[PDB]
């Protein structure tokens, strides 16, 4: 065929059957030959295991970037706190890792990391040091936000945000050129590290899966099957999604699961076990680099008891309650950034959430403290052995008042700054700090249950299933319940995300608790609207994208949604014959349509085929470069084989999608989404009547929506 | 390496002795309460309760990884920012493609800061 | 509508559209009455919540019918060794259970369990003692297998066989009455436990879904919407094998993965969700009575190592290499019995096969433990605590030859009898027969692996890798990775098996070598042949199944598989006036179709819907009934609105599929599999030109198989 | 019940003294090496190290559940021979269902063992 024809303008959506067509035509051409020569047997072996190769590559390319990202961002994260002199490239922790000046008050007080106080004031405590701190603090807080704000908008503006929203569009066949390019891949990798360092209200779990996404995208220009196909190459996506996720939290039977559930608009059964193993694959790179067998282990003693569902239902109550507000707030405050003035001062305004994150979490402990490392002290049960502030009061009787007040206004901040840090021109992701609320909401309510168990033990329920003066309630099992349970209120994810937290804990003893949550919230937010964060974040751009939830009135029928309607003038038809070039020329350049029907007559209106305009032209420009005398004068002959008429019938689809003008779009909706057709031509008696184009299937249901 | 391995240990409160740490570069065989504490606090008779009560663990880490992860990173950034700081005040096959990926880099900024708003 | 419309009659499919058609319909009119009465609004809540119901209700039937099968099969299969006189309700475990005559070498050994020798003979050893425990042996075999195979023809001879061949093709849109009912359910509830107790070949882990199936489908007739819907039905079966596999594996995450992967055609997102509660119930309803967190525990000290991997992936040479030979061994005797005459004496072929099976299994020790048994002992690693007989070896230096000759043995034995034991007419399971061929073939591996390490310590690998002198090889650890290799390569499942192998072993640190050695396994056997043993089944029983592998010739187009063809007459076409009952009547009782096309005139030939065969005639005798002087004399007018003209506009499918003759019958497959359409009409200049039933694809598939 | 619950260790062979079972009726508390063996073989010295080198579990068991559900089977496979006996021998709403799943399973069985081909 012609060269470029096939291909896709920017931010068009995609022929899924045209994409199958090419597929089966190129398998077919490549095994027609295998037994032409020995180097053919060769490229159809590579062939074959293309897909093979590129999933292997991704996840190793995945779980490098995870790796590095995960170690940048914790060394860069307590630069802010203080300096280790003697190894700059050693974090708190490593820093204090090998000093023998430690305590057990203070695990990592050595005197190798010195804080800034000490460094330029000289004094490791007084008003004076505290004093410097909070300053040093904001201003490497500062620092980070708009070093990543800046690197963002000056190479990749597209590394902004989770990135699960384009994601979950462009695996329903839409086209973002650059998303996933190199471009992006490189200041993501960097601009995450750079805002996870400074404590904005973030995180970097999310947004990895766009790394991952990007990785194989390139990759997928390795291979010519996956570069040439657009399918392939959003299967190959999807495999990338599985493994980021899997990276992101250690779950690669998670990673598949949400992959399946939430970016995959087809999953075909290969790619299933194909994303299995490329999260297997990036795990295993994660798991020879960042240690240095889960991240939020989790030690549990007590077997958690029945009476205990009831509070977790309510954690799920709030995790919806929660989850919803976020839709209906992070959104409101999105779409003013889109109509007011703010939005113009992007890097003003990343600078500004920056600094009242910083100014407001310093002063408590728990917000100054790394949003995954407060997930993961919250989730560590109290004992002996652990000397945190949460579990004081437990050992003081067996403050608790200070605690539980700090933890709810660490809560209260942290409910405000996502609301204000979600959509801001930097790589944000929702799973951290949402994980985070939920874990301070069940520590809440898993001390407020011990302290009821505690003092009225005298209680059947408590009596009879707790031992007197037993530790039987474990808080860090509520907190995991409430971090699942507000991550399923905000994205409504279901199975995907109770597989997820089961991995990212390893504890296989409270999975119907996480479910029975985890449902819970769902169904609270579902009260409030089923649309979830990322969908609500793809309707705000404006995306084309087409979801199962969304359906037509049962009135409304196929001639309510044709593109000629009654005002527009008549569909753009080509003739088959008698017709030229000139004429096709001024029809695409007048004419924005994606393609032209063809019918034999303009009496006759009988349907031919349909040509794409980008293949209309390219074909035409082609025929003009190749063939001289193509001056615009000579006729074009869609029919099958002087004037050298140009011949179109190889960039015709000789089948294209016929449905009744009295079909309800009740069964086109359904069509459109299970087959991926990108138009559909409605004809009565026969002949040519109307297009209806996946445009006008969003137009209409954005339309009802906004009718609402 | 010394900085790769440790072996520490702790102890909660016991009695009139509050809880302690100790830390030393030892083996796995070494790391032990016995081995680790010296001196310990506790009476003749308590000695084998307090290494029941304290926990002992030895540990190792790839400081090299951690070194060169955090190098390749720095020089990645340090590259980028003098790369945006040449073409920010010095700029006012491989050269096409720069040119090609400025416009298009002009466009997504467009795109992404100054409409929000690409509807397609 | 009539009464009895959309129905459909036995062995036929379904139309998926239609299904979803009357689903919207139903929905519509349940909530236009929300607001007329407050019962209303109980009863479309009730509608509702009409899904998690019965999820719920299938979950909690799964669960309680698995541990009864369980328990009763436990108890059963230690009848044939002995009795307990003071408890004939105690197995020997549990005879043994509290008895302090216990010794170290023989953890089951107390004066009240009774071995028959004792009962009748009166000595527990010697040479007349060990006969009569053969002879006993083999009758109690001979007895158990009797009674299954008796009363699963008497009864309910749908019962025979694991059933996800059946229950894969009746979730992709099969019909068979009675394969789910409640005469099934019970009937397979016994047999199971009977055929496990005669000691055949088989498994209760696999037929287990059928069970869980049926309930799920009698839980359907207490909905109207799943009752009437047989779209929903199929969802609802879809979690109900989701669940069942739970039950049988421990594995609700597996569980939900087998139900997307294996069984489930069209898995809607909801369904996911749903499935994976009901299994959650199901497994929490098992655990709150079987256990009298994990069935096959493993304790596995040594991590594995990655030289490992290379054994491992030799496993998985042999997982596909036996399994792709069962597939062409077991279907090879299947089709026998289909074809010669042994299979007009099924009870006397199940009697032949247990007394084949008990008197060779007798004599072996392993063969004569029961199956689940075998691999769990198999399972286990070789300890000072333990004192099994396959570790004999290990404690006398570090006899094997004699332990790996009996393996040898018993692995030959399972081999061959699976092949003769699975198709026969007794619910019969692959899984555990699988999983202990596996898992012997791993202890020998491992057996071998050890001793080349022990002995052979010099090597470089295992210098570095193992300690000189150190159990780093564990043999359990083989023998679950080629239990999971053997299992892949039968049924071809790669996710679902390695998660739920993952889930009934709790061992999250092998997931790498277990898909790895699945992925062998499924290449090896695809080597010899893309379709699983179910899949061959299916295709065996004829069943008109439709698989996304399948595809057809780029040459071949629409115009080559439609209905009218040359030889066959012109299709049958209603009028859509001036036409009698009486005509109708002659021509559904004259062909055999389906359906029916309507066109306004003969002439013309235009298009106007499809008229099916069962809605004709039950709307015509209800006609005929309610309505009098309809003697077949009145004309019928499908046209919207003396003789009283029958009204069929009704049962009419307005927009019936319409595709053109030079369409390429690559796209018809797929629109049929994706929009799971009963027929298409292909049309030519607007005319009807003829018809393309799934059966048309089917039995071109199958032609075109044949001649391979 | 003294039958639902029991407590037993398990003794590796040591030195001398080959390995050894144990068990006896007590409460998770008393479930100990020092209570469960008595008397035990190891010396004075070795008392300590046998304890650690034996393992004694505490287990229950519901025995009313397997007695329930072992009846329940069996009294339902009584029935269903009884009726399939009164079936081959006596025979030759409820009636009406009854009949009707005669004529299915007739026709069934016909498909399944007759034929074993029941291909629509
Ligand atoms: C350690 C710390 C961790 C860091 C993370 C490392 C992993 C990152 C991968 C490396 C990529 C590197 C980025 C090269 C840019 C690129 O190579 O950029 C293409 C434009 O020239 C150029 O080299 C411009 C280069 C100007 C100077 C480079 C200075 C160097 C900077 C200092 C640090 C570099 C160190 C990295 C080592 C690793 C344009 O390529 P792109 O960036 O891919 O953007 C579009 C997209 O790919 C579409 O894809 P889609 O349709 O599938 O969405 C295509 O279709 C379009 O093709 P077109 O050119 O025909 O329009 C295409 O432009
Ligand atoms: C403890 C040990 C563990 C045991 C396991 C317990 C769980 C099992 C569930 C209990 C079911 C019980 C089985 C009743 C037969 C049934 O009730 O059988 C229907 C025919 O009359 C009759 O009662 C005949 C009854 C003659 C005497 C019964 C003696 C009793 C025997 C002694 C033991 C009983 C104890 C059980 C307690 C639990 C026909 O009903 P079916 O068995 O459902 O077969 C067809 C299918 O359901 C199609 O469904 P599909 O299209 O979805 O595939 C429909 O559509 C057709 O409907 P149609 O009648 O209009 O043709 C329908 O016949
Ligand atoms: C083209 C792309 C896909 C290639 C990416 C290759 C990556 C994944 C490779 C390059 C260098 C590799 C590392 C090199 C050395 C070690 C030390 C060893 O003790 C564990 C593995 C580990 C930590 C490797 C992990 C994988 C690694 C990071
Ligand atoms: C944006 C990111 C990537 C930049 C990270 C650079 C950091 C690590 C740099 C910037 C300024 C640096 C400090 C500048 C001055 C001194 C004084 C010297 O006697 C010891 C090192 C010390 C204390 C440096 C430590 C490292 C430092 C904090
Ligand atoms: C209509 C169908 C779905 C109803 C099925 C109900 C089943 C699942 C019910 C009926 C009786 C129930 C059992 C009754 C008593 C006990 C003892 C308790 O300590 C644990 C739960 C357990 C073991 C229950 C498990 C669930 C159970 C088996
Ligand atoms: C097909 C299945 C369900 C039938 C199961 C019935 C079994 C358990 C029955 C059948 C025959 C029975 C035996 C018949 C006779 C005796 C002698 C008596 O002094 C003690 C019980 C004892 C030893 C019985 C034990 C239980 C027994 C083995
Ligand atoms: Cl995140
Ligand atoms: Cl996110
Ligand atoms: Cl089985
Ligand atoms: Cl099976």
């Amino acid at each position: 065929p012609i060269p470029g024809v096939g291909t896709y303008d920017d931010f068009h959506t995609i022929d899924w059957v045209r994409e199958k067509c090419k597929d089966r035509e190129r398998h077919r051409r490549i095994n027609s030959k295998k037994k032409e020569s020995a180097w053919e047997m060769t490229k159809s072996l590579y062939d074959a295991w293309s897909g093979w190769l590129v999933v292997t590559l991704t996840g190793l390319a995945s779980g490098a970037l995870a790796g590095l990202i995960d170690i940048a961002a914790d060394w860069m994260t307590d630069l802010k706190e203080g300096i280790c002199l003697s190894a700059l490239w050693y974090n708190h922790e490593q820093c204090c890792w090998g000093s023998n000046e430690t305590t057990f008050e203070e695990r990592d007080k050595c005197p190798q990391w010195k804080t800034w106080a000490e460094l330029i004031i000289g004094q490791a405590e007084g008003p004076g040091s505290y004093i410097m701190n909070y300053i040093m603090y904001i201003f490497w807080a500062l620092s980070f936000a708009f070093l990543a704000v800046s690197l963002v908008k000056v190479f990749a503006p597209y590394a902004c945000g989770s990135g699960i929203p384009e994601i979950k569009t462009i695996l329903s066949g839409f086209i973002i050129r650059g998303y996933l390019g190199k471009w992006t891949l490189m200041i993501k990798t960097i601009t995450l590290v750079l805002a996870v360092a400074s404590g904005l209200s973030l995180g970097k779990e999310g947004p990895l899966v766009h790394v991952a996404c990007c990785c194989g995208n390139i990759f997928s220009y390795l291979f010519p099957k996956y570069s040439t196909n657009e399918a392939k190459k959003r299967e190959v996506l999807s495999a990338a999604s599985a493994a980021g996720v899997s990276v992101a939290f250690g779950a690669p039977i998670g990673g598949v699961l949400f992959s399946l559930e939430e970016v995959s608009y087809y999953f075909p059964l290969k790619t299933l076990w194909r994303s299995f193993f490329a999260a297997l694959v990036a795990a295993f790179v994660l798991r020879s680099i960042n240690p240095f067998l889960v991240l939020f282990y989790v030690e549990y003693h007590t077997p958690w008891y029945l009476f205990e569902l009831f509070p977790f239902i309510l954690l799920g109550v709030f995790g919806g309650l929660w989850g919803a507000f976020f839709i209906r707030a992070n959104i409101a405050w999105c779409r003013r950034r889109k109509s007011t003035k703010f939005g113009k001062y992007p890097v003003l305004e990343v600078i500004i959430v920056a600094a009242i994150t910083a100014v407001i979490a310093f002063p408590n402990p728990y917000t100054r403290l790394n949003t995954s490392e407060l997930i993961k002290e919250l989730f560590t049960d109290c004992g002996p052995l652990e000397s945190s502030s949460l579990c004081d009061y437990r050992n003081d009787m067996n403050g608790v008042y200070s605690a539980i007040w700090q933890l709810c206004l660490a809560l209260i901040f942290k409910i405000i700054m996502t609301v204000f840090t979600f959509g801001i021109k930097v790589p944000s992701g929702l799973f951290i700090p949402s994980m985070a609320i939920g874990a301070i909401a069940g520590r809440i309510v898993g001390i407020a249950v011990e302290q009821l168990a505690y003092y009225h033990h005298d209680w059947f329920i408590f009596k009879e299933w707790c031992e007197v003066g037993a530790d039987c309630i474990t808080p860090g099992l509520y907190a995991m319940v409430g971090a699942a349970a507000c991550l399923g209120g905000v994205t409504r994810m279901t199975v995907s995300l109770v597989v997820i937290v089961f991995e990212l804990t390893g504890g296989l003893e409270y999975i119907v608790p996480l479910m029975a949550a985890v449902m819970t919230s769902k169904w609270v937010g579902d009260a409030f609207g089923r649309e979830g964060i990322y969908e609500a974040h793809i309707r705000l751009n404006g995306y084309p994208f087409l979801d199962a939830k969304e359906e037509f009135t049962h009135t409304t029928l196929a001639a309510d949604v044709m593109r000629p309607r009654r005002n527009d003038p008549p569909l753009a038809v080509l003739t088959q014959d008698n017709m030229t070039v000139d004429d096709i020329e001024n029809m695409i350049n007048e004419t924005s349509y994606n393609g032209f029907p063809v019918i034999m007559s303009k009496e006759s209106q009988r349907l031919v085929g349909f040509a794409l305009r980008r293949d209309l032209t390219i074909a035409i420009e082609s025929a003009r470069k190749k063939q001289e005398g193509i001056v615009g004068s000579s006729r074009v002959c869609f029919a099958q084989h002087s004037p050298r008429p140009l011949k179109l019938r190889s960039i015709l689809d000789m089948s294209p999608f016929t449905v009744t003008d009295h079909t309800p779009m009740e069964i086109v909706v359904d069509i459109f989404r299970k087959l991926g057709l990108r138009q559909c031509l409605v004809t009565h008696n026969g002949r040519l009547l109307g297009i209806i184009t996946k445009k006008d299937i969003l137009r209409h249901m954005a339309q009802t929506a906004n009718q609402d | 390496s010394s900085e790769d391995i440790r072996c520490k240990c702790i102890c909660p409160p016991y009695r009139n002795i509050s809880g302690h740490i100790y830390n030393q570069n030892v083996s796995q065989k070494d790391c032990n309460c016995l081995h680790v504490v010296e001196p310990m606090p506790v009476p003749g008779h308590d000695v084998e309760a307090y290494c029941l009560l304290c926990e002992c663990r030895y540990e190792e880490r790839s400081t090299t990884t951690i070194k060169v992860i955090i190098v390749i990173y720095l020089s990645v950034v340090g590259a980028l920012l003098l790369y945006m700081a040449f073409l920010m005040l010095v700029d006012p096959r491989v050269e096409g493609a720069q040119q090609r990926w400025k416009l298009q880099v002009q466009e997504q900024r467009k795109t992404v800061f100054d409409r929000h708003k690409m509807l397609s």
